[PDB]
C-alpha cells in the first residue's frame, strides 16, 4: 500500500528478471561503477607512476599497450594505504598520474563482490532454497580481497595489489614467488590440489554422467535433447556410473550416494581456494613459505644443494632485477 | 555387494591377523631400519655418506660429462 | 536427550548441533571450552616461562603472552627488560588452576546436570524465544565485560600503571594519571578514516587515550547491561532480526570475525598497546628503521644526506610525503606515517628536520634501528629470518607476524560461519533448510522470466 | 670429506701461531653464531654496513687485521672502526658493556673464544661468504 | 656381506612367523582350489 | 562364511604395504643420521 | 572351452581389485613408475648428474625429494639398465639417473594401460566410454611435459624432476627461460583449469543447495537412494536462481555435465600443445613492437617489459647452478641487478 513498501516489494521481487534485492541495491552502483571507470582506464588512462619514483608505467591501449600487456596500473607507492579519490586531486590529470582509477575500481569492485555474495543469499532465501551458494563463492571472493585489499594492507601500500591486467597479473605472481616463495608455501600447494582436484573431479563427474546418460535419442541428433528441461526423472543411470567407477579402482572409492557427491564436488575446490586465499593473506604479513636453503650440509659443513636451492637462485633472479630503480637499502623490507 | 574377499573390518579386528602382523609390520620396519643404519642403502643405491659429496683431490660438482664411460668417470670421480 | 542421528536428525560431524535445545548439556560443552580458553592461556604462559631467556628481547624467542602481561607492567621495566620472572609465573598458575576448575565443571554439566535448566530454574533456563531472557544473558554478559574493562583501567592508572612506550626518558612501566575522559578525542577515533595516516581506532598513540577508551567502553557495556536487563527488545529489532539460536550464533560470528580482522591490524600497525620492545618493531618501524640506519651510516662518512639525489631523482635518504612532510626516501615512502619514540626525537614540525638529524641523533636510536631493521617482521613457515631468499641460519618470525596471520585467518573463517549459520538460521527460521518441498515448490508457481 | 683438522686450524695472532679448534669447539661456535651474530651476520654479510662483513678479505683489510682468534675476540671485548680509529662499544654488541648488550652478559671467554673460531672456519665452508646482500 | 644377512633376515623371521600362523588354512586353500 | 583368506586382494594390499612399511623403517633410521 | 576365453574369464572377474586385459599393462608399469618413484625419492641421489641432493637418505624432505632427470651429457638416450651407458651395472644405473627414464617410460606405460583400463571396464559394464575420453587430457599432459618437452630440448635433463620442488624448478624455468605465462595455449589451460575448479564448486553448491527435501532428517544426505528414478535437486530452481544472479543458467542437465568435462580437457589439450612449441624454443617469448618501442624510447614501461626484465634476472641467476654440466662461470660484475639489491 504505502510507496515504501511498493519499492520493498520491488526490490525483492523473484519476478525481476536480474534479481536486485538490497544486496543489489549496493552491488549494481558499485560493480556500474567500477566497470565504466575499468574500460575507460583500460582504454585511455595515462601512464602511472606505481613505484612512486616518477617512473610512469603505460598501462593503457591508447599508450602503446595490447590486450595481453594493457591494466590499471595500481596506485603510486607514495600513496601507500591513504585513501585516494577524486576529490583529493588537485586535478584529474594528476590523480590518473598517481593512480586514483585503480582505487577507485578496485573499491568499488570489492564492494559489489561481497554484495553479489549477499545477494546469492538473497535470492536463495526469496527462492525458497538453501543458502550456501555464497559460501562456495566467497573462496574466490576471499582470493579476490587477498590480492587486492589484504596484501596491499600488510604490504603497506595499493602499490602492491595485483594489476587490473593480464602481463599486470603475471608481474604479480612473479614478484610474490620472489619475495614469499608462494610455491614453497603448503597454502598455496593447498590451492593448487584444490584446483586440479577441482578439474579433475569436475572431469570425473562430467565425464561419468555422460557415459551413463540413458538413451532418449537416435544417433543422428545431439544427445542433449535425452534431457527436458524440468523432467521429473533421472537423465542418467547413477548405479552404472558407480559400478564402473567402483570397477576402475575399487567399490569402496566411489560414491553412490548423490548429495554426498555433489557436497565433495563442491568442498574441494572451495576448501583448497580458501586455502590459498589464506595463504596469499599470510603472506600479506610476510608469513613466507618454507625457506629450505643450504638445508643440507655435509660432515665438514659445505652446503650441498637441493630443488629448493636452485629455486632459491631462480628467486633471487627474479628478486634483484623487480623495481629496479625503487630501492635504495640493501634489504627489500617490505 | 561382497565380491568374495572377507571384509577387511573383519580381518583386521582378528586375534590370529594380529597375532601375525604384531610380528611382521614391526620386523619389516627393523628391516627398513638395518638397511639405512648398517650403511647398505649407499653401497646399494650409489648415494654418497655426509662425507664421500666431495673428496681430498675433487672439491667441484662431479657432474658426469662421458656419454658411455661413467663406471671409470664415477670411480675418478670418488 | 538425542544422542544418535535417528533420535536428532544431526549426523554425528554436526552432533554438537543435538545440543540446541538442551540448555544445561549446552552449558556445559560452553564452561568446557572456556575451560580449554584458560587452559592453554595458563600451559602455554607455563612454556613461554619455561623457554624464556629474560635477557634476550621477547620478539625472539617466539612468545605472545608474556609480551601481552609485559604490557600491563607485570615484570618489566625501563625498555622492557624483564626484572622479574615471576608475575607471568603467577599468571600461568592462576589460568591452569582456574581452567581445572571450569573443566570439572563443564563435564559436570554436560554429563551429569540437569539436560535442561528451564525444569530447575526460571533464572538459568533459557528459550531461544524467549527475548527478555537472552537480553537479560546479554545484560550480565554486559556488566562482567565493562568490569573487565575497568579493572584494565584499575591496573594502569591504580596499580603500578602499564608499559607506556611512549614515556620520556624512554618506555616504562607508568602509572596514567590523567586519562582522556574527553568524548570529543575518543569517539572520534571511531570517525577517523581506515586509510593512510588516519588508520581508524588502530592509530590510538599513547596510553591514556587507550585509559580514557577503556572507561568509556567500561561504562557503555555496563550501561548497556543495565540497559538490555530493564528493557525488552523493540518492535524495529524483533521485525529485523532472527530469534533463533543459530541466529544468535551467528550474529556473535559475524562479531568475532569482525573483531579478528580488527586484531590482526591491530598488532600488525599498532606499536603502543602493543610495544616494539616486546612483540618487535612493525613492518613500517622497521623499513623506517632500515631508512635511517643508512642514513646514520651514510651521514658518518660525510654525505650530504638531505641534498643527495638518488638514481630516480628523489632523494636518497630523505624526500617529501604526498602533503610535503620531510619523510625518509626509498620505498619506506609508504610508511612515512609511521610513528615510534626512536624517532619522534628527530621529528619536526614540518617532518623530520635537518638540524635534529645533523646533530641529535643518540647511540640508542642507532642500536634500536639497527635492531629493529634486522627483525623485521619477514620470515619463512619454518621460522627462518630475513628475506626469503636468504640461507638458514636465522631462527625468527616475528609474533606481529604470527598474531597477525593467525587472527586474519581465524576472522576470515569465522566470517565463513557467520555466513554459513545466518544463512541456515534464515532457512530454518522460514522452513526450508532441509530442501524444497516438492508440492510446494516455490519456483513452480512464479512466472517465467521471459 | 670430514670435518678435518686443517678445516678446524685457523691463525691464532698476528705472528703466525696457529690454532686448531676441537668439533665441540666448533659446533659452540656456530651455535653461539646462530644465537647472537646472524642477525645481521647472515652467510658472513653485514646487513647495516656491509662494506664491513664478515669475509676474510674483510677481516684481513681492517686495522689491525681481524683473520685471527685473537684479533676477533679483542674486537668482541672493544669493538672499534674498522680502520681502529673510532670507539664502537655502544655501537657493536660487545662483553665489556652488558648494560647495552644484554645478549651477551651470559657468554664467557671461551664462548668468544669458539665463536671467533667459527667465524674464521665458516669462510671456507661457503664460497657465498661475505659477498653482497643478495648473492 | 653380513649387512645382506641382517637386512634379509628380519624378512625371513616375518615370513617363517606368517608361514606357522597361516600354513594349516593356506594348504586348504591350495587344496581346495587344486 | 569360510572366505579365502589367499586373494589377487591380498597381493594387491602387500605388494604395495609390505614395501611401504620397509621404506618407513629405512626414513625412521634417516632421522638419526648425523652429519 | 579354450585357454584364451578361460583367461578372458580370469582376467574380468567381479573381485576386489578389477584386472582385465588392460591391467597386465597397468599394474606392473604403474607399480614400477611408483616403487621407482618411491625408491629414488628415498635413496637415490642427483649428486652426478646435478650436483644436488634429492633422497631422503642425504637428508632432503618429501618436498626437496625428486627422481631427477639423468645428466645433459647422455642426451635422449633411454638409458636402460642394460644400455650401454650404465653396463649392467644397477649402482651406476641409478646414479646416472636412469631411474629418471625408468619411472617415466613405465609411468607412460601405465597412462596407456589405465586408459585401456577405461575402456574395458566401460565396455564390461555398458556405458559410453567418456572418462577415458576425459583421461586423454592428462596423457595429453604427460606426453607433452615428460616426454616431447626433454625430446625437443637437448637431453632428458630439461625434463621436468620427478619431484615437488623439482617441478617447481621446472615451473620457474619455463617462466624465465621461455615466458610461459605469456603464451596464449598457457593461458587457455589456465582459464580451463580455472573453470573446471569454477564448475566443480558451483556444481557442488548449487546440488546441495537445490536439494528436494526428500527426508525427515537435518542431515540432507540420507535423503537419497541410488535406484531412485526422480532427481534429487530442482533444476527448474537451480535455473532460475542461476538466471537471475548470473544473467545465464544451464537448463540441460547432459550439455551442464559434457561442459563440466569439456573445460579442463580443452584446457589439458591446450597447455600440451603450448609445451609442443616450447619443446622446440617456439615461445610467445617477446611482443616485438613495445620492444622496438622501448629500445627507441626510454620512457616505455608496460608490464610485459617489467616480465622481459625478471626472465633475464632469473635466467643469469640460476643458470649456473641449474645447468652444472655448462660450466656457466658468470662473474658478479655481469649479474643483471636494480639498484641496491
Ligand atoms: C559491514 C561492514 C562494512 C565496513 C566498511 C568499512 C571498511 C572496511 C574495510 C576497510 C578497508 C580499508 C582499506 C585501507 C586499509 C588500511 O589503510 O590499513 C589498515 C587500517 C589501518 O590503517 C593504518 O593505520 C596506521 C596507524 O598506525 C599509526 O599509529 C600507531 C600507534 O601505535 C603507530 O604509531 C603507527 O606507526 C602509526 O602509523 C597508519 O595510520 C597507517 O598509515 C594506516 O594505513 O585498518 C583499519 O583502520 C581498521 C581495519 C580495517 C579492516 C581490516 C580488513 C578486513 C578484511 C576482511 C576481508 C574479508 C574477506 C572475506 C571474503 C569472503
Ligand atoms: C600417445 C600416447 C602413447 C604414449 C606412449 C609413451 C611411450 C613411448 C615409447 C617411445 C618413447 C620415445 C623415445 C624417443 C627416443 C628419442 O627420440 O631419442 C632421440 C633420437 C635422436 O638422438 C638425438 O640426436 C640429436 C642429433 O644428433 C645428431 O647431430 C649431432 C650434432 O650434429 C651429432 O652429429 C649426432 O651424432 C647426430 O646423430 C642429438 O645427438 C641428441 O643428443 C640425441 O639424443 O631420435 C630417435 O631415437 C628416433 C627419432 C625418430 C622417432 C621419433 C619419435 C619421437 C618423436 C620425437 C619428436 C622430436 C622432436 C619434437 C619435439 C616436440
Ligand atoms: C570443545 C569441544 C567440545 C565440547 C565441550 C563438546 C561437548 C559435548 N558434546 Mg561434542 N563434539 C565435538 C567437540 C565438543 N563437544 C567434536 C569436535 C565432534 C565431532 C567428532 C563432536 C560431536 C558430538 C556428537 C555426535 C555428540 C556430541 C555431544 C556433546 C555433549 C555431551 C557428550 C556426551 O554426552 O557424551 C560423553 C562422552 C564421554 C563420556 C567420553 C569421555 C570424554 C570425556 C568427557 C573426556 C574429557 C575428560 C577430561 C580428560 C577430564 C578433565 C576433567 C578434570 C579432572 C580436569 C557435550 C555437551 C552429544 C550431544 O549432542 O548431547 C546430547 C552427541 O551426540 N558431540
Ligand atoms: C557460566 C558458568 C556457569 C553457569 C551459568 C552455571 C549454572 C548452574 N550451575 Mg554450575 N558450575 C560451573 C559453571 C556454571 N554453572 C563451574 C565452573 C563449576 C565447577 C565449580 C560448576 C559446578 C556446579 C555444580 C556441582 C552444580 C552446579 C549447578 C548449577 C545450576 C544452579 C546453580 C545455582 O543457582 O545455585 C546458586 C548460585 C550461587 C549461590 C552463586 C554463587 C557464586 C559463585 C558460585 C561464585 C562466584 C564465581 C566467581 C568467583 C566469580 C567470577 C568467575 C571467575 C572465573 C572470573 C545452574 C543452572 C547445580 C545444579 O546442577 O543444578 C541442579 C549443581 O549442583 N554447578
Ligand atoms: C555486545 C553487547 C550487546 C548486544 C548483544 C546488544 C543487542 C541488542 N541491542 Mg544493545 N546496547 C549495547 C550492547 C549490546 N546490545 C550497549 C553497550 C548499549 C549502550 C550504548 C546498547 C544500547 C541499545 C539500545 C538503545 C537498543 C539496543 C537494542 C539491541 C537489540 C537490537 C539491536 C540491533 O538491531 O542491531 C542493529 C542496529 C541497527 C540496524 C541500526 C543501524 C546501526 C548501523 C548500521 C551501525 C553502523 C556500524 C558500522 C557498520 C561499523 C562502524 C563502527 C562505528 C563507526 C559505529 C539487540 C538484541 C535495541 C533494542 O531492541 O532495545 C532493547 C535498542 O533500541 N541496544
Ligand atoms: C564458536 C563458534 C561456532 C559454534 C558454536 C558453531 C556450532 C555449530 N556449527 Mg559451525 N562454523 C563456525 C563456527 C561455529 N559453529 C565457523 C567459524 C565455520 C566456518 C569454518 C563454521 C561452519 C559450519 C559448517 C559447515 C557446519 C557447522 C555446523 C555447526 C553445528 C554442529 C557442528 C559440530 O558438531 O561440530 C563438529 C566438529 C567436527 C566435525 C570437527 C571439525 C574439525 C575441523 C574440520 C578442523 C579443525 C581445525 C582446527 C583449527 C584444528 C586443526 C587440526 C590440525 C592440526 C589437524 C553447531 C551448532 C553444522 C551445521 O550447520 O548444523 C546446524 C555444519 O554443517 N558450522
Ligand atoms: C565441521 C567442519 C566444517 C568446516 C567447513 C567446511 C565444510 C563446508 C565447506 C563447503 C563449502 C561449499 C558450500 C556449499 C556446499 C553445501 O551447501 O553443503 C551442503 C551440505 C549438506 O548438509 P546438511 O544440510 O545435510 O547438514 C548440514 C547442516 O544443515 C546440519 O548438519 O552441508 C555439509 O555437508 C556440511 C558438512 C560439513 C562438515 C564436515 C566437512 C569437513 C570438511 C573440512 C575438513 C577440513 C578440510 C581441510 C583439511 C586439509
Ligand atoms: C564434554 C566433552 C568433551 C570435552 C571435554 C573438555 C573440553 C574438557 C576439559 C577439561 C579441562 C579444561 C581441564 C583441565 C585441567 C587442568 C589441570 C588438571 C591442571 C593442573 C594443575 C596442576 C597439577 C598444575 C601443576 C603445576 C604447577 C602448580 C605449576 C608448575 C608446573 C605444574 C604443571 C607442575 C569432549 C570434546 C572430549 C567430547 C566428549 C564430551
Ligand atoms: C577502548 C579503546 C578505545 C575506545 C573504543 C570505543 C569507545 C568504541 C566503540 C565502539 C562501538 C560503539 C561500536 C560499534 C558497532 C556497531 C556495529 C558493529 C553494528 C552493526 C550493525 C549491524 C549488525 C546491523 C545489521 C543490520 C542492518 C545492516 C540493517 C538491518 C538490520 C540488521 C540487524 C540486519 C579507543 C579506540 C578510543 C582508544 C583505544 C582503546
Ligand atoms: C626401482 C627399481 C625396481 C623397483 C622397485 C620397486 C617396485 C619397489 C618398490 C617400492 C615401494 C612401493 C616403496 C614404498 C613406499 C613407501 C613410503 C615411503 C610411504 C609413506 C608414507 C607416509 C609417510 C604417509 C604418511 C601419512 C600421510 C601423510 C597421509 C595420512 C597419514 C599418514 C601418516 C599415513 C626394481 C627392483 C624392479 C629394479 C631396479 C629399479
Ligand atoms: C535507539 C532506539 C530507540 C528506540 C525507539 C523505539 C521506541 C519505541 C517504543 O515502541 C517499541 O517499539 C515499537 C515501535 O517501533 C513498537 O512496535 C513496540 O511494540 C515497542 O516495544
Ligand atoms: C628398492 C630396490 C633395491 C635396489 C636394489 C639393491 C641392489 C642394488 C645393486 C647393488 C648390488 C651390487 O651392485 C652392483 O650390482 C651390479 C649389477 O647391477 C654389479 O654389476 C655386475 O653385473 C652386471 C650385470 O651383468 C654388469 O654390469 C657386470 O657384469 C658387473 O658390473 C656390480 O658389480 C655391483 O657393484
Ligand atoms: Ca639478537
Ligand atoms: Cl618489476
Ligand atoms: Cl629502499
Ligand atoms: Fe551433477
Amino acid at each position: 500500500a504505502s510507496l515504501w513498501e511498493q519499492f520493498c516489494q520491488w526490490v525483492t521481487s523473484t519476478n525481476n528478471r536480474i534479481y536486485v534485492g538490497w544486496f543489489g541495491t549496493l552491488m549494481i552502483p558499485t560493480l556500474l561503477t567500477a566497470t565504466t571507470c575499468f574500460i575507460i582506464a583500460f582504454i585511455a588512462a595515462p601512464p602511472v607512476d606505481i613505484d612512486g619514483i616518477r617512473e610512469p608505467v603505460a598501462g593503457s591501449l591508447l599508450y602503446g599497450n595490447n590486450i595481453i600487456s594493457g591494466a590499471v596500473v595500481p596506485s603510486s607507492n607514495a600513496i601507500g594505504l591513504h585513501f585516494y579519490p577524486i576529490w583529493e586531486a588537485a586535478s584529474l590529470d594528476e590523480w590518473l598520474y598517481n593512480g586514483g582509477p585503480y582505487q577507485l575500481v578496485v573499491f568499488h569492485f570489492l564492494i559489489g563482490i561481497f554484495c553479489y555474495m549477499g545477494r546469492q543469499w538473497e535470492l536463495s532465501y526469496r527462492l525458497g532454497m538453501r543458502p550456501w551458494i555464497c559460501v562456495a563463492y566467497s573462496a574466490p571472493v576471499s582470493a579476490a580481497t587477498a590480492v587486492f585489499l589484504i596484501y596491499p594492507i600488510g604490504q603497506g601500500s595499493f602499490s602492491e595489489g595485483m594489476p587490473l591486467g593480464i602481463s599486470g597479473t603475471f608481474n604479480f605472481m612473479i614478484v610474490f614467488q620472489a619475495e614469499h616463495n608462494i610455491l614453497m608455501h603448503p597454502f598455496h600447494m593447498l590451492g593448487v590440489a584444490g584446483v586440479f582436484g577441482g578439474s579433475l573431479f569436475s572431469a570425473m563427474h562430467g565425464s561419468l554422467v555422460t557415459s551413463s546418460l540413458v538413451r532418449e535419442t537416435t544417433e543422428v541428433e545431439s544427445q542433449n535433447y535425452g534431457y527436458k528441461f524440468g523432467q521429473e526423472e533421472e537423465t542418467y543411470n547413477i548405479v552404472a556410473a558407480h559400478g564402473y567407477f567402483g570397477r576402475l579402482i575399487f567399490q569402496y572409492a566411489s560414491f553412490n550416494n548423490s548429495r554426498s557427491l555433489h557436497f565433495f564436488l563442491g568442498a574441494w575446490p572451495v576448501i583448497g581456494i580458501w586455502f590459498t586465499a589464506m595463504g596469499v593473506s599470510t603472506m600479506a604479513f610476510n608469513l613466507n613459505g618454507f625457506n629450505f636453503n643450504q638445508s643440507i650440509l655435509d660432515s665438514q659443513g659445505r652446503v650441498i644443494g637441493t630443488w629448493a636451492d636452485v629455486l632459491n637462485r631462480a628467486n633471487i633472479g627474479f628478486e634483484v632485477m623487480h623495481e629496479r630503480n625503487a630501492h635504495n637499502f640493501p634489504l627489500d623490507l617490505a | 555387494g561382497t565380491t568374495g574377499e572377507r571384509p577387511f573390518s573383519d580381518i583386521v579386528t582378528s586375534i590370529r591377523y594380529w597375532v601375525i602382523h604384531s610380528i611382521t609390520i614391526p620386523m619389516l620396519f627393523i628391516a627398513g631400519w638395518l638397511f639405512v643404519s648398517t650403511g647398505l642403502a649407499y653401497d646399494a643405491f650409489g648415494t654418497p655418506r655426509p662425507d664421500e659429496y666431495f673428496t681430498q683431490t675433487r672439491q667441484e660438482l662431479p657432474i658426469l660429462q662421458e656419454r658411455y664411460d661413467i663406471n671409470q668417470e664415477i670411480q675418478e670421480f670418488n | 536427550g538425542g544422542r544418535d542421528l535417528p533420535s536428532t536428525g544431526f549426523a554425528w560431524w554436526s552432533g554438537n548441533a543435538r545440543l540446541i535445545n538442551l540448555s544445561g548439556k549446552l552449558l556445559g560443552a560452553h564452561v568446557a571450552h572456556a575451560g580449554l580458553i584458560v587452559f592453554w592461556a595458563g600451559a602455554m604462559t607455563l612454556f613461554e616461562v619455561a623457554h624464556f631467556i629474560p635477557e634476550k628481547p621477547m620478539y625472539e624467542q617466539g612468545l605472545i603472552l608474556l609480551p601481552h602481561i609485559a604490557t600491563l607492567g607485570w615484570g618489566v621495566g625501563p625498555a622492557g627488560e624483564v626484572t622479574d620472572i615471576f608475575p607471568f609465573f603467577v599468571v600461568g598458575v592462576l589460568h591452569l588452576i582456574s581452567s581445572a576448575v571450569l573443566g570439572l565443571g563443564g563435564i559436570y554439566h554436560a554429563l551429569r546436570g540437569p539436560e535442561v535448566l528451564e525444569e530447575y530454574s526460571s533464572f538459568f533456563g533459557y528459550d531461544w524465544k524467549d527475548k527478555n531472557q537472552m537480553t537479560n544473558i546479554i545484560g550480565y554478559h554486559l556488566i562482567l565485560l565493562g568490569c573487565g574493562a575497568l579493572l584494565l583501567v584499575f591496573k594502569a592508572m591504580f596499580f603500578g600503571g602499564v608499559y607506556d612506550t611512549w614515556a620520556p626518558g624512554g618506555g616504562d612501566v607508568r602509572v596514567i594519571t590523567n586519562p582522556t575522559l574527553n568524548p570529543a578525542i575518543i569517539f572520534g577515533y571511531l570517525l577517523k578514516a581506515p586509510f593512510g595516516g588516519e588508520g581508524w581506532i588502530i592509530s590510538v598513540n599513547n596510553m591514556e587515550d587507550i585509559i580514557g577508551g577503556h572507561i568509556w567502553i567500561g561504562l557503555i557495556c555496563i550501561s548497556g547491561g543495565i540497559w538490555h536487563i530493564l528493557t525488552k527488545p523493540f518492535g524495529w529489532a524483533r521485525r529485523a532480526l532472527i530469534w533463533s539460536g543459530e541466529a544468535y550464533l551467528s550474529y556473535s560470528l559475524g562479531a568475532l570475525s569482525l573483531m579478528g580482522f580488527i586484531a590482526s591490524v591491530f598488532v600488525w600497525f599498532n606499536n603502543t598497546a602493543y610495544p616494539s620492545e616486546f612483540y618487535g618493531p612493525t613492518g613500517m618501524e622497521a623499513s623506517q628503521s632500515q631508512a635511517f640506519t643508512f642514513l646514520v651510516r651514510d651521514q658518518r662518512l660525510g654525505a650530504n644526506i638531505a641534498s643527495a639525489q638518488g638514481p630516480t631523482g628523489l632523494g636518497k635518504y630523505l624526500m617529501r610525503s604526498p602533503s610535503g612532510e620531510i619523510i625518509f626516501g626509498g620505498e619506506t615512502m609508504r610508511f612515512w606515517d609511521f610513528r615510534g619514540p626512536w624517532l619522534e626525537p628527530l621529528r619536526g614540525p614540518n617532518g623530520l628536520d635537518l638540524d635534529k638529524l645533523r646533530n641529535d641523533i643518540q647511540p640508542w636510536q642507532v642500536r634500536r634501528a639497527a635492531e629493529y631493521m634486522t627483525h623485521a617482521p619477514l620470515g619463512s613457515l619454518n621460522s627462518v629470518g630475513g628475506v626469503i631468499t636468504d640461507v638458514n641460519s636465522f631462527n625468527y618470525v616475528s609474533p606481529r607476524a604470527w598474531l597477525a596471520t593467525s587472527h586474519f585467518v581465524l576472522g576470515f573463517f569465522f566470517l565463513v560461519g557467520h555466513l554459513w549459520h545466518a544463512g541456515r538460521a534464515r532457512a530454518a527460521a522460514a522452513g526450508f533448510e532441509k530442501g524444497i518441498d516438492r508440492e510446494t515448490e516455490p519456483t513452480l508457481f512464479m512466472p517465467d522470466l521471459d | 670429506v670430514e670435518l678435518t683438522e686443517s678445516t678446524r686450524t685457523i691463525p691464532l695472532d698476528e705472528a703466525g701461531g696457529t690454532t686448531t679448534l676441537t668439533a665441540r669447539q666448533f659446533t659452540n661456535g656456530q651455535k653461539i653464531f646462530v644465537d647472537t651474530c646472524t642477525q645481521c651476520h647472515l652467510q658472513g654479510k653485514t646487513k647495516t654496513n656491509n662494506n664491513v662483513s664478515l669475509g676474510l678479505a674483510d677481516l684481513a683489510g681492517a686495522e689491525p687485521r681481524r683473520d685471527n682468534v685473537l684479533a676477533l675476540v679483542e674486537f668482541l671485548k672493544n669493538p672499534k672502526s674498522y680502520d681502529g680509529e673510532d670507539d664502537y662499544s655502544e655501537l657493536h654488541p660487545n662483553i665489556s658493556r652488558p648494560d647495552i648488550y644484554p645478549e651477551m652478559r651470559n657468554y664467557t671467554e671461551d664462548d668468544i673464544f669458539d665463536v671467533a673460531g667459527y667465524t674464521l672456519i665458516a669462510p671456507k665452508l661457503d664460497e657465498r661468504w661475505g659477498g653482497t646482500i643478495y648473492f | 656381506d653380513w649387512r645382506v644377512i641382517v637386512v634379509v633376515s628380519p624378512l625371513l623371521i616375518a615370513a617363517t612367523w606368517a608361514a606357522i600362523n597361516i600354513g594349516a588354512a593356506a594348504i586348504r586353500q591350495l587344496q581346495d582350489v587344486l | 562364511v569360510t572366505y579365502p583368506i589367499f586373494t589377487v586382494r591380498w597381493l594387491a594390499v602387500h605388494t604395495l604395504a609390505v614395501p611401504s612399511v620397509f621404506f618407513v623403517g629405512a626414513i625412521a633410521a634417516m632421522q638419526f643420521i648425523q652429519r | 572351452r579354450g585357454w584364451f576365453d578361460v583367461l578372458d574369464d580370469w582376467l574380468k572377474r567381479d573381485r576386489f581389485v578389477f584386472i582385465g586385459w588392460s591391467g597386465l599393462l597397468l599394474f606392473p608399469c604403474a607399480f614400477m613408475a611408483l616403487g621407482g618413484w618411491l625408491t629414488g625419492t628415498t635413496f637415490v641421489t642427483s649428486w652426478y648428474t646435478h650436483g644436488l641432493a634429492s633422497s631422503y637418505l642425504e637428508g632432503a624432505n618429501f618436498l626437496t625429494v625428486a627422481v631427477s632427470s639423468p645428466a645433459d651429457a647422455f642426451g635422449h638416450s633411454l638409458l636402460f639398465l642394460w644400455g650401454p651407458e650404465a653396463q649392467g651395472n644397477l649402482t651406476r644405473w641409478f646414479q646416472i639417473g636412469g631411474l629418471w627414464p625408468f619411472v617415466a617410460l613405465h609411468g607412460a606405460f601405465g597412462l596407456i594401460g589405465f586408459m585401456l583400463r577405461q575402456f574395458e571396464i566401460s565396455r564390461l559394464v555398458g556405458i559410453r566410454p567418456y572418462n577415458a575420453i576425459a583421461f586423454s587430457g592428462p596423457i595429453a599432459v604427460f606426453v607433452s611435459v615428460f616426454l616431447m618437452y626433454p625430446l625437443g630440448q637437448s637431453s632428458w635433463f630439461f625434463a621436468p624432476s620427478f619431484g615437488v620442488a623439482g617441478i617447481f624448478r621446472f615451473i620457474l624455468f619455463l617462466q624465465g627461460f621461455h615466458n610461459w605465462t605469456l603464451n596464449p595455449f598457457h593461458m587457455m589451460g589456465v582459464a580451463g583449469i580455472l573453470g573446471g575448479a569454477l564448475l566443480c564448486a558451483i556444481h557442488g553448491a548449487t546440488v546441495e543447495n537445490t536439494l528436494f527435501e526428500d527426508g525427515e532428517d537435518s542431515n540432507t544426505f540420507r535423503a537419497f537412494e541410488p535406484t531412485q528414478a526422480e532427481e534429487t535437486y530442482s533444476m527448474v530452481t537451480a535455473n532460475r536462481f542461476w538466471s537471475q544472479i548470473f544473467g545465464i543458467a544451464f537448463s540441460n542437465k547432459r550439455w551442464l555435465h559434457f561442459f563440466m568435462l569439456f573445460v579442463p580437457v580443452t584446457g589439458l589439450w591446450m597447455s600440451s600443445v603450448g609445451i609442443v612449441g616450447l619443446a622446440l624454443n617456439l615461445r610467445a617469448y617477446d611482443f616485438v613492437s613495445q620492444e622496438l618501442r622501448a629500445a627507441e624510447d626510454p620512457e616505455f614501461e608496460t608490464f610485459y617489459t617489467k616480465n622481459i626484465l625478471l626472465n633475464e634476472g632469473m635466467r643469469a641467476w640460476m643458470a649456473p647452478q641449474d645447468q652444472p654440466h655448462e660450466n656457466f662461470i658468470f662473474p658478479e660484475e655481469v649479474l643483471p641487478r636494480g639498484n641496491a639489491l
